[PDB]
C-alpha cells in the first residue's frame, strides 16, 4: 500500500466457460465538482405546460451506471452470444474502483 | 435552566491548534521571538457519536394523542429542505413535548 504501489490491474476480458460466461470491462473516469458542493431544489421553469412541471433537488453526488449492455459485450462477443444461444440471465457481478487521484 | 442534562463531569473540551512554523529566520543571530509565520491552516473531518437511552413509551390511553407533523399543504419550498440557492433553514423551533402522560 501508498502513494507509489498502485492498487490495482487493468482487467477488460470475456471468457466463455461452457454453460456459463463472465464479462469484464474497465474504464476510465473523471468526476468534477457539481453545484459548487451543495445541494439545491429544481423545478419547472415559469410554467410551460401542466404535463412538464417538475419538483426535485439537484444533488452534488455523481453515480455510476453499467445499465446498458454495450458496457459488457464487444459486438463480437454479443455476436457470438446472440447466435449460439437461446437464452441468457445475468448471476453474479463485482464491482471494482481503483487507482483514485484527485487534482487541483 | 436554558435546558437538556446538568452534568458534573461534561464531555470533556476538544481543543486543536496548528502548530505554528516560522519564516525565513535571519542568519545573524537574534533573540527576540519570531514574529513572522507561514500563513497556514488545517482541515479534515470530525466524527462524533453518542449512544442515547430511551424510556419506551407505555400507556393506557384511549383516544389518540398529538403528534409532530409537518402540514400536507402545498408550499414554494419543503420545510427542513435546501432552497434553490443551497441554504438549508429550519422553519420552526420544536419542543419535545407531545405525548401525554397523566400526572
Amino acid at each position: 500500500d501508498g502513494v507509489g504501489n498502485s492498487s490495482g490491474n487493468w482487467h477488460c476480458d470475456s471468457t466463455w466457460m461452457g454453460d456459463r460466461v463472465i464479462t469484464t470491462s474497465t474504464r476510465t473516469w473523471a468526476l468534477p465538482t457539481y453545484n459548487n458542493h451543495l445541494y439545491k431544489q429544481i423545478s419547472s421553469q415559469s410554467g410551460a405546460s401542466n404535463d412538464n412541471h417538475y419538483f426535485g433537488y439537484s444533488t452534488p453526488w455523481g453515480y455510476f451506471d453499467f445499465n446498458r449492455f454495450h458496457c459488457h459485450f464487444s459486438p463480437r462477443d454479443w455476436q457470438r452470444l446472440i447466435n449460439n444461444n437461446w437464452g441468457f440471465r445475468p448471476k453474479r457481478l463485482s464491482f471494482k474502483l481503483f487507482n483514485i487521484q484527485v487534482k487541483e | 435552566l436554558m435546558g437538556g442534562f446538568g452534568l458534573k463531569h461534561p464531555p470533556p473540551q476538544i481543543l486543536i491548534k496548528n502548530t505554528p512554523v516560522p519564516a525565513n529566520p535571519s542568519t545573524t543571530f537574534s533573540a527576540a521571538k519570531f514574529a513572522s509565520f507561514i500563513t497556514q491552516y488545517s482541515t479534515g473531518q470530525v466524527s462524533v457519536e453518542i449512544e442515547w437511552e430511551l424510556q419506551k413509551e407505555n400507556s393506557k390511553r384511549w383516544n389518540p394523542e398529538i403528534q409532530y407533523t409537518s402540514n400536507y399543504n402545498k408550499s414554494v419550498n419543503v420545510d427542513f429542505t435546501v432552497d434553490t440557492n443551497g441554504v438549508y433553514s429550519e422553519p420552526r423551533p420544536i419542543g419535545t413535548r407531545y405525548l401525554t402522560r397523566n400526572l
